RNA sequence: GAAGACGGUCGAACUUGACUAUCUAGAGGAAGUAAAAGUCGUAACAAGGUUUCCGUAGGUGAACCUGCGGAAGGAUCAUUA
RNA sequence: UAAAGUUGCUGCAGUUAAAAAGCUCGUAGUUGGAUCUCUCUCGGCCGAAGCGUUUACUUUGAAAAAAUUAGAGUGUUCAAAGCAGGCCGCCUGGAUACCGCAGCUAGGAAUAAUGGAAUAGGACCGCGGUUCUAUUUUGUUG
RNA sequence: ACGGGGAAUCAGGGUUCGAUUCCGGAGAGGGAGCCUGAGAAACGGCUACCACAUCCAAGGAAGGCAGCAGGCGCGCAAAUU
């Protein structure tokens, strides 16, 4: 059956990307493809977004601009604490200089970087570069 | 494929720990078998006395007589072959002497031409090939 | 394994004593006393390691059988006679008295007080308890014995002993907004004042100790030892006062001392 | 797909947006829920109650108009079955299977269909047990399963 | 019910049953006080321990143990002992090397006073740590709190 | 108040029963492996001269042969209203 | 031991190189779709006893033997070391970090699990049926 | 297989080792039972049996280096009475 709809969600932008395509459509939607998303659209990687209301769940139009090298997700979801997450940068980024690992905590669902800013740990729910 | 689970850790722990033994390095180190059946019962060199001189004939492609020696170790009383190494180094040796056996540098394998011998004699009357050959030393009287 | 042991190690003696490595096998095992072996600055490491009169163990024997040196007031020829937090360590002879106390960094300063503030020390009491026909009994972090204190006087106050007569002179309740310094832990060595305690029922209670110089800590119930009604102490304090310095401003502070000094 | 077979199929109702009642039907929700009780009494599943309101009535969805469910609405006037109408579809067609094995013995594949059927009451039958629907102490027998028939 | 169920007079032996009666004072049956305490820890004495016939001197209520150390939970598993019940408290060990957790568990059998009536399998219970009251009983029952699905 | 004695208890204790094993006065039987292209054949590799192989059963100096079912890893991706 | 991503959690392979069970069902195991944005009292600008259902998670705090490791200072003549030393009696060090897991503690409330009215024994708002009132009896037993 | 602190290796993760000077345990040839004492089931204490072994005038007596040195033995393998 179906799991872990954001590693779906992310599996579309990915491919849809590799085919430069202007646009993914993302079904079922969510909270955590919503944040997740928007992490991603602050940063500059996919661009705006719209939730289309099914009276069952969402599904999500996104423009693509083809600035997205790899958008991934991380199953299980590994809780991560401040000590562990440069190695995680080191495991998943491809440089220092880019790319963010998206994690939940209890602030919210941010990049790696605004988790050591708000010095918190959480759970790693993807990367994207 | 493998299971990528938060509460697998005891299912993945297990499958590596039944295909370890798959791995005939991680088997044979870890069932007692070899260990056991080792001439030298796990020791990296062995004190036995020669019980005759033996000629071994080199593989196939090659064409020369290995001079080799039957000891029995001390330690077991088990018999074995070992190559004597250098040229001139089987006059060295007389029958009924203590010789001191290492490997043949291959854990328990055969050494190239000489087929089945996985030793060599390092000393042979508590003075060693080495110093024999080269003059340094003179056997025992 | 059978019986008490009655070495101790060289390496597994407190780390407090800065004993070395190679200076043999074995430290001074403390002698059992009034203060447990890991909180005790025997009498050997304080006339030796500390004061250097003595070069050599056989030299601190000497000094200890010629009757010179008193603790709290009582004449100690045992050489690793157990002196703890708050001792009166007196020589005559030598005219001069110290009080054991504790350093930011958690050792035995060797702290000189007058004459006058020889007289007396601060003990924390241990428990209180009727006994005996009615009669209520205290007894100290140093297994002092008083009986008939004041009923106001509870667990974890402090009082005032008189060392000649081993009579309480004043107390200090435990409360918020009292010095304290704290005697355990990670915090060991440090004055401050009691901002809060958070009681944990049939756990630790934690108290939290905030510095003079704004600074706050926290320790277990048992660590604290108040030194003084409000901010004043009641002794005198070592040359630091009970504020820890980072190892940044310990640095910056020993630089500039050895600018201005050579 | 399918839980007992290889098919993945995706026939299905397709239900609107639009959750309100449509303009055509002029039936109150009172009436509706007279209707379905009628229904009920006649002996009809709520599946069989909601296909003859929808094809005969205009009932489009009977929770849009009622704002509850036709089960719902069964037990709260308190004429709904003992066990669930799809737990006893699957025991009456597992009794019919059964029947047909008893005088056809060489048939193996119904033997293996029997299997399945009685697999898929066995998961319905605990999904319902936490559920609380049926009794904790309720178990399906081979023999005792032509009674609840 | 009858409490002396056993070749010996069960009793508590801190309240003095016989003490001298009075003609006047009677009125149809004795009277016995009960004794009682309050564990620590802010945990309540059950009504029924306070106002119960029972007699069991491993009951935290009215027996003779103290509750000190750790306070644990688990659900009841099984109840065929005579005031013992088989609690079991699972949780996850984490496993460093592959960074994930293996549930694991452990059964504990604890005492449990005749003044928690209606405790049944699946039910949490709250237990406190006492001394050791047989071989393998360490803890005994403070609280119980019902499972959902009870009805 | 010693020796000593009865009764308990703990209880070591120069051999029999479950001695799992090993090492052997010990030949036999069946294998395997390595030598040697010695001998009788040519089973396979080409349609290897009966296409090969699988499961199963029987038969044979030996490779192997044959019966039934299967596979193409076939020597046919095809054979015509 | 590394090389060995030839034990692969990170991170391997399984058409033909070694390899997917003949085929389904099935319990344990593993995994599991969307959804929900802080209140009665006390010594008048405070302080709180808490049960808000908890758990995981995360962050903090406490407590946690030295030696070893990491690491600060210090010209052993350098260094491995050592915990010494430095100035013309005096001055100064003998730091600090880490210490997993479980336990303790205080924040956060995203993610994950769980729960709260449905058969109404449902939430809040004021009283009946069986009893004694922790001395409201203070010029005295009551 | 005494456990741990820890050691070797190690990009990250890991793999292997830890008899060995510090902490904890266990034992004193193997078992067992005790006296004394605050503390021992102590062995540089006693009492037996089992194994080994010393002196004897053959009646008896006396043993316990896995303490420091030093022998023997074992071994590839480890120092001064």
């Amino acid at each position: 059956v179906r799991m872990n709809v954001l590693a779906d969600a992310l599996k579309s932008i990915n491919n849809a990307e590799k085919r430069g395509k202007r646009q993914v459509l993302i079904r079922p939607c969510s909270k955590v493809i919503v944040r997740f998303l928007t992490v991603m659209m602050k940063h500059g990687y996919i661009g705006e977004f719209e939730i289309i209301d099914d009276h069952r769940a969402g599904k999500i139009v996104v423009n693509l601009t083809g600035r997205l090298n790899k958008c991934g997700v991380i199953s299980p979801r590994f809780d991560v604490q401040l000590k562990d997450l440069e190695k995680w940068q080191n495991n998943l980024l491809p440089s220092r200089q880019f790319g963010f690992i998206v994690l939940t905590t209890s602030a919210g669902i941010m990049d790696h970087e605004e988790a050591r800013r708000k010095h918190t740990g959480g759970k790693i729910l993807g990367f994207f570069f | 494929g493998k299971c990528r689970g938060l509460r697998t850790a005891r299912k993945l722990r297990s499958h590596r720990r039944d295909q370890k033994w798959h791995d005939k390095q991680y088997k044979k180190a870890h069932l007692g078998t070899a260990l056991k059946a080792n001439p030298f019962g796990g020791a990296s060199h062995a004190k036995g006395i020669v019980l005759e001189k033996v000629g071994v004939e080199a593989k196939q492609p090659n064409s020369a007589i290995r001079k080799c020696v039957r000891v029995q170790l001390i330690k077991n009383g088990k018999k074995i072959t070992a190559f004597v190494p250098n040229d001139g180094c089987l006059n060295f040796i007389e029958e009924n002497d203590e010789v001191l056996v290492a490997g043949f540098g291959r854990k328990g394998h055969a050494v190239g031409d000489i087929p089945g011998v996985r030793f060599k004699v390092v000393k042979v009357a508590n003075v060693s090939l080495l110093a024999l050959y080269k003059g340094k030393k003179e056997r025992p009287r | 394994a059978r019986g008490p042991k009655k070495h101790l190690k060289r390496v597994a003696a407190p780390k407090h004593w800065m004993l070395d490595k190679l200076t043999g096998v074995f430290a001074p095992r403390p002698s059992t006393g009034p203060h447990k072996l890991r909180e005790c600055l025997p009498l050997i490491i304080f006339l030796r390691n500390r004061l250097k009169y003595a070069l050599t163990g056989d030299e601190v024997k000497k000094i200890c059988m010629q009757r010179f040196i008193k603790i709290d007031g009582k004449v100690r020829t045992d050489i690793t006679y157990p002196a703890g937090f708050m001792d009166v360590i007196s020589i005559d002879k030598t005219g001069e008295n110290f009080r054991l106390i504790y350093d930011t960094k958690g050792r035995f300063a060797v702290h000189r007080i007058t004459p006058e503030e020889a007289k007396y020390k601060l003990c924390k009491v241990r428990k209180i308890f009727v006994g005996t026909k009615g009669i209520p009994h205290l007894v100290t972090h140093d297994a002092r014995t008083i009986r008939y204190p004041d009923p106001l006087i509870k667990v974890n106050d402090t009082i005032q002993i008189d060392l000649e007569t081993g009579k309480i002179t004043d107390f200090i309740k435990f409360d918020t907004g009292n010095l304290c310094m704290v005697t355990g832990g990670a915090n060991l060595g440090r004055i401050g004042v009691i901002t809060n305690r958070e009681r944990h029922p049939g756990s630790f209670d934690v108290v939290h100790v905030k510095d003079a110089n704004g600074n706050s800590f926290a320790t277990r119930l048992s660590n604290i030892f108040v030194i003084g009604k409000g901010n004043k102490p009641w002794i005198s304090l070592p040359r630091g006062k009970g504020i820890r310095l980072t190892i940044a401003e310990e640095r910056d502070k020993r630089l500039a001392a050895k600018q201005s000094s050579g | 797909g399918r839980m007992h077979a290889p098919g993945k199929g995706l026939s299905q109702s397709a239900l609107p947006y639009r959750r309100s009642v449509p303009t055509w039907l002029k039936l109150t929700s009172d009436d509706v829920k007279e209707q379905i009780y009628k229904l009920a009494k006649k002996g009809l599943t709520p599946s069989q109650i909601g296909v003859i309101l929808r094809d005969s009535h205009g009932v489009a969805q009977v929770r849009f108009v009622t704002g509850n469910k036709i089960l719902r609405i069964l037990k709260s006037k308190g004429l709904a079955p003992d066990l669930p109408e799809d737990l006893y579809h699957l025991i009456k067609k597992a009794v019919a299977v059964r029947k047909h094995l008893e005088r056809n013995r060489k048939d193996k594949d119904a033997k293996f269909r029997l299997i399945l059927i009685e697999s898929r009451i066995h998961r319905l039958a605990r999904y319902y047990k936490t559920k609380r629907v049926l009794p904790p102490n309720w178990k399906y027998e081979s023999s005792t399963a032509s009674a609840l028939v | 019910a009858d409490i002396q169920t056993e070749r010996a007079y069960q009793k508590q032996p801190t309240i003095f049953q016989n003490k001298k009666r009075v003609l006047l004072g009677e009125t149809g049956k004795e009277k016995l006080p009960r004794y009682y305490k309050n564990i620590g820890l802010g945990f309540k004495t059950p009504k029924e321990a306070i106002e119960g016939t029972y007699i069991d001197k491993k009951c935290p209520f009215t027996g003779n143990v103290s509750i000190r150390g750790r306070i644990l939970s688990g659900v009841v598993t099984k109840m065929k002992m005579q005031r013992t019940i088989v609690i079991r408290r699972d949780y996850l060990h984490y496993i460093r090397k592959y960074n994930r957790f293996e549930k694991r568990h452990k059964n504990m059998s604890v005492h449990l006073s005749p003044c928690f009536r209606d405790v049944q399998i699946g039910d949490i219970v709250t237990v406190g740590e006492c001394r050791p009251l047989s071989k393998t009983v360490r803890f005994n029952v403070l609280k119980v709190t019902k499972a959902a699905g009870t009805k």
